[PDB]
């Protein structure tokens, strides 16, 4: 069967400034099959309320969500996102990188 | 609006 | 500019965990506007972009019934389709569908798409003319059979080229703020060193819709694409979307690089620089 491995991408809405509220994007595409577990971290810990999209995809069949949560950013906490999927034989942790 | 079997 | 409208369904079975996961959503060019899931509560087609919120109640009946009903007939298929394929109960499988019309500048109809996958590859497809069938292995053409002599094509293009524009206009004209704008991008470059003789130079466009955009770097005028990182497209959540494209390049030759974007927000394509 067709696999194909998500494209992860960890990243905030609006360009981050410590102390003001924004949003932590998980963005993951051109997956197959549809089945994944995202999860966003703060320090290594999961965040509860995390809202996703509706599951579409793209048109050469791959899939794409985004999960997301409202959040402050601060200079010690740090940021990441899981991602399990069948093409990968661990999850995969990609961690927020603000200075791109 | 929404507008068949394989 | 142009406009699309596109229905997307994805049903995925559970072996022995209850019936198939369906997942429906519609959109408007990129700005997504309904959404149909089978596992939660309401089991209605429910609103995903302000503009839509004043359609009607019979709206929403309707959607409702005809969601559910594509949904039934993806059930359907997916038996169909294991036994198409001698495949077991064993494994879980995916059909997906997509649908709608393009309409140009003028929002006449260009272009109408009706297109089915298994398992993430070409399964059949609506040609061009509206009239005839691509079917991309043998089980598909044990459907084009079928659909040929049910005369299906005739029904698919009177939607399409009929009902789905009509619709997409009336969209277009109810969400003309969100939907008729374009918004340019907000370009730059960054620089980070990544050792004493190497930098990252990352071309950004920031705030644009629609999604569609080509960001490239070039080299003395030469395009860099084997050596360019380009990022996939994505949303900032506000309705907008973001791209990045990079090279790594010899500390000290940062002049010969440009990057180069091209949105249809932009009055001419922009070339960004280090000098």
């Amino acid at each position: 069967m067709i696999q194909r491995t998500p494209k992860i991408q960890v990243y905030s809405r609006h360009p981050a400034e410590n102390g003001k509220s924004n949003f932590l994007n998980c963005y993951v595409s051109g997956f197959h099959p549809s089945d994944i577990e995202v999860d966003l971290l703060k320090n290594g810990e999961r965040i509860e309320k995390v809202e996703h999209s509706d599951l579409s995809f793209s048109k050469d069949w791959s899939f794409y969500l985004l999960y997301y949560t409202e959040f402050t950013p601060t200079e010690k906490d740090e940021y990441a996102c899981r991602v399990n999927h069948v093409t990968l034989s661990q999850p995969k942790i990609v961690k927020w990188d603000r200075d791109m | 609006e929404l507008a068949l079997t394989v | 500019g142009s406009h699309s409208m596109r229905y997307f369904f994805t049903s995925v079975s559970r072996p022995g965990r209850g019936e198939p996961r369906f997942i429906a959503v519609g959109y408007v060019d990129d700005t997504q506007f309904v959404r149909f899931d089978s596992d939660a509560a309401s089991q209605r087609m429910e609103p995903r972009a302000p503009w839509i919120e004043q359609e009607g109640p019979e709206y929403w009946d309707g959607e409702t019934r005809k969601v559910k009903a594509h949904s039934q007939t993806h059930r359907v298929d997916l038996g169909t389709l294991r036994g198409y394929y001698n495949q077991s109960e064993a494994g879980s499988h995916t059909v997906q569908r997509m649908y709608g019309c393009d309409v140009g500048s003028d929002w006449r109809f260009l272009r109408g798409y009706h297109q089915y996958a298994y398992d993430g590859k070409d399964y059949i497809a609506l040609k061009e003319d509206l009239r005839s069938w691509t079917a991309a292995d043998m089980a598909a053409q044990t459907t084009k059979h079928k659909w040929e002599a049910a005369h299906v094509a005739e029904q698919l293009r009177a939607y399409l080229e009929g009902t789905c524009v009509e619709w997409l206009r009336r969209y277009l004209e109810n969400g003309k703020e969100t939907l008729q704008r374009t918004d340019a991008p907000k370009t730059h470059m960054t620089h980070h060193a990544v050792s004493d003789h190497e930098a990252t130079l990352r071309c950004w466009a920031l705030s644009f819709y629609p999604a569609e955009i080509t960001l490239t770097w070039q080299r003395d005028g030469e395009d860099q694409t084997q050596d360019t990182e380009l990022v996939e497209t994505r949303p900032a959540g506000d309705g907008t979307f973001q791209k990045w494209a990079a090279v790594v390049v010899p500390s000290g030759q940062e002049q010969r690089y440009t990057c180069h974007v091209q949105h249809e927000g932009l009055p001419k394509p922009l070339t960004l620089r280090w000098e």
